[PDB]
RNA sequence: GGAUUUUUGGAGCAGGGAGAUGGAAUAGGAGCUUGCUCCGUCCACUCCACGCAUCGACCUGGUAUUGCAGUACCUCCAGGAACGGUGC
């Protein structure tokens, strides 16, 4: 059995670049590494990138507090 | 304080009206904390729809009002 | 014994192999349907059999009445305001009436919600065309003495009697 | 820390009832297992939606977070639920 | 501090309460408990581009609740004091 | 680098002019005065920004946890 | 614990409008604003309110805006969006 | 209180997963949470035109989890 | 007792484009009635992109089953698509 907060864990200590899906908004989605996270789900991501898929643009922000009732799937990319 | 809003609507039929705009009339047997409504032998009008004792959640209901004398 | 307040009170209401809000009123005995205001319109069905009930008229606004039951009674004449009392009425059972003529089935044709009609064991349907004359009188009809209206009936309808 | 409604749902599991989710889907067959949270889990169920998308699934489970109403039959209505 | 308590001295006063579907239902107070289960009598209810319709009684919810809309006589100053 | 957790770098944002953005589509940027153990938000001189562009300046705002998506330090 | 939250937190930015009476301004989830004193708060942002100004844009479904006032009014704190500080009154 | 869902029966097992929005991916379930997080290695999630895109291990929340169906018989 | 399955809400808003197309009986403004011209609100038809694909309910014709049960729904073929929702 695989905890999700110790995949959570696994890849806050990993890293990698993860790409955020949100909650009933399938247009536009976040990307970038997790540094942090609590027990609200709360993600901390450096140097974040909001992609939109319906206009194919990305736009950087930078240091983002992703709340955890928002965040609806999460995949883990390779770039 | 005394908490009879609910039990004096007890083995009666009621209307319940939910989000989407359906209304379920049906006799309510018992709740909970959360609103539960029991309707037992319960009609959907919106059309009427056969039914039965459907057991709705709290979370979709929004009003209910006396729709008529018990059976 | 007339159809009073106490006795519609006193009725028995539940729910029909239809999941419909139906009064058993049978056993009755009234001679005139009248005083169903007390009901509220909160039955869906009007169990009105075996008795003796002879003008089907003087009944008040119910927009939940969508089943009446005349069954074995003496039913010669129809209400010509039967559609300003009961504009929902779809389902209207007056097998073994008595009904005669074809004209009190044009007071029949102001229910333009009504499909599932019941005419049978009655000196009307014996007449000559009287299926014709009654597809012909009311089209909103589409079930008549358990029997499904087609476009040849309908047909032979709207060419006789145009 | 039960309640009626849902004693009702616990002890209706194994027979021939329906779950219609708030997005319209219904997932009708035996309740196998009904939790107190309205998590029902159903083996040989079978999906018949508000979209009209009727097919046959060997398990499913829906949880009581989109969990619209409850269809269930009127044969545990009389006792001991005559309250 | 709790405004349930607040909410539940406001018994036997004709206030207004409009939902989060634009219903707006106009009735007099008579049960009020600690999850805002508002219980009226006599009540008219108008939804959005419908007709009003007055029904004996009523029982709306606290979270279907959206604002609510209280006469100008009403003693806020002495009600506040628990 | 070190994992931080989300509310000390909640704590040391204060005083620091951020922007945060809601689930409906509008912005609210400026100096962050106050933030509570509910995710609540209290700024001044903030101003409003709509779909790229600049609305108006309306000064001491509250933004609570449930309508606001996202917060970037700028 | 909780008074000190309440007096240093966001909900100071609510007391500031009950203690010193001043006119802040509530935009909620149905496209309406509603301007007046904050007479009563609660930790679920309950806001009982006096002399509210409530303004808002309606199409005939051109469209065109209105605007109306109420004597005293109370609104949940599920529906309120925004919650704007301004010198208003003065 | 707080009683994990009963997904002991369901583990290691081909399950689709249908999240808010309407979205539909289908992988193999590595764990449970008593939160309704769901963890799929070698999840695969269907597009709009129909294709799948593998996405790897995933994690899905139980906030927008709508209907999980088991395709292997348990 | 406002942080994922119930009660302090993730809700709000808008229905593709064109055509010397047609109507506001009593209800638009301006060129300061009436007639005409212009512009930010629908329905009916036609054209492109019957908006698209899906399944359920449903109507016509042909066709199969004569079977004792407590039910999401029940034969198949072809045409038409008045209805529902799903994703773009």
């Amino acid at each position: 059995m695989v905890q999700p907060i110790n995949l959570i864990f696994r890849y806050l200590q990993n890293r990698s670049r993860i790409q955020v899906w949100l909650y009933e908004q399938v247009n536009m989605r976040i990307e970038g590494c997790i540094i942090g996270f609590d027990e609200y789900m709360n993600l901390v991501l450096d140097d974040a990138e909001e992609i939109h898929s319906k206009t194919k643009s990305r736009k950087q922000l930078g240091r983002i507090m992703l709340k955890g009732d928002n965040i609806t799937l999460l995949q883990s990319v390779s770039n | 304080g005394k908490s009879s809003k609910m039990l004096q609507h007890i083995d009666y039929r009621m209307r319940c009206i939910l989000q989407d705009g359906r209304i379920f009339i049906g006799t309510f047997k018992a709740f909970d904390k959360h609103m539960n409504l029991i309707l037992c032998d319960c009609d959907e009008f919106r059309e009427k729809r056969v039914l039965g004792l459907v057991l709705l959640r709290g979370e979709n209901l929004v009003s209910m009002t006396v729709e008529g004398p018990p059976p | 014994v007339k159809l009073t307040a106490e006795l519609i009170e006193q009725a028995a209401q539940y729910t029909n192999a239809v999941r419909d809000r139906e009064l058993d009123l049978r056993g009755y005995k009234i001679p005139v349907i009248e005083n169903l205001g007390a009901t509220l319109d909160q039955f869906d069905a009007i169990d009105f059999s075996d008795n003796e009930i002879r003008k089907l008229d003087g009944f008040p606004l119910l927009r939940r009445l969508k089943t009446l039951l005349v069954n074995n009674n003496r039913i010669c004449r129809i209400g010509e305001g039967l559609d300003q009392a009961l504009p929902c009425l779809t389902e209207l059972i007056l097998t073994n009436n008595s009904l005669v003529e074809l004209g009190d089935l044009d007071p029949l044709a102001s229910l333009k919600s009504l499909t599932y009609l019941s005419i049978l064991r009655n000196p009307v349907t014996n007449k000559k065309h009287y299926r014709l004359y009654v597809i012909y009188k009311v089209p909103q009809v589409r079930v008549l003495d358990f029997q499904k209206v087609k476009l040849k009936e309908r047909q032979e309808a709207e060419k006789m009697f145009k | 820390s039960i309640g009626v409604p849902i004693k009702v749902l616990h002890e209706a599991e194994g027979h021939i009832v329906t779950c219609e989710t708030n997005t319209g889907e219904v997932y009708r067959g035996k309740l196998i297992e009904a939790e107190d949270n309205m998590n029902c889990q159903m083996s040989n169920i079978t999906v018949t939606y508000r979209d009209g998308r009727v097919a046959q699934l060997e398990q499913v489970y829906i949880r009581g977070s989109k969990i619209r109403f409850l269809i269930l039959p009127d044969m545990l209505k009389n006792a001991p639920m005559l309250k | 501090m709790k405004l349930v308590r607040f909410l539940m001295k406001l018994s036997h006063e004709t206030v207004t309460i409009e939902l989060k579907n634009g219903t707006q239902v106009h009735g007099t107070i008579t049960g009020v408990d600690v999850s805002m289960n508002t219980h009226l009598k006599a009540v008219k209810m108008t939804l959005k581009n419908r007709e009003p319709v007055q029904l004996e009684t009523l029982s709306i919810r606290g979270n279907n609740i959206r604002y609510f809309i209280l006469p100008d006589s009403l003693p806020l100053d002495t009600l506040l004091v628990d | 680098s070190l994992p931080l957790n989300p509310k000390p770098f909640l704590n040391g944002l204060t005083g620091k002019p951020v922007m945060v953005k809601l689930k409906w589509g509008m912005e609210y940027k400026g100096y962050l005065v106050s933030v509570d153990g509910y995710m609540n938000m209290q700024l001044a001189n903030t101003e409003e920004y709509i779909d790229g562009a600049l609305s108006g300046h309306l000064g001491e705002v509250l933004i609570r946890c449930n309508n606001v998506l996202y917060i970037r330090g700028v | 614990r909780e008074e000190e939250e309440f007096n240093t937190g966001p909900l100071s930015v609510l007391t500031q409008s009950v203690k010193n009476n001043t006119q802040v301004l509530i935009n909620c989830r149905n496209n309406k604003k509603l301007l007046g004193r904050v007479k009563a708060f609660d930790r679920h942002c309950n806001m009982v309110l006096e002399n509210v100004k409530e303004m808002w844009t309606e199409v005939p479904k051109k469209p065109v805006n209105k605007d109306r006032y109420i004597s005293k009014m109370f609104l949940r704190g599920d529906s309120v969006i925004v919650v704007l500080r301004n010198p208003l009154i003065a | 209180k707080a009683h994990p869902p009963e997904l002991k029966k369901f583990m290691d097992k081909k399950l689709s997963l249908k999240l808010n929005g309407g979205r539909h991916v289908q992988g193999i379930l590595r764990g449970f949470d008593p939160f309704m997080n769901l963890v799929i290695d070698e999840c695969v999630e269907m597009a709009t035109s129909g294709q799948q895109n593998n996405i790897g291990m995933v994690v899905i929340r139980g906030n927008s989890i709508i209907m999980l169906e088991a395709l292997e018989r348990v």
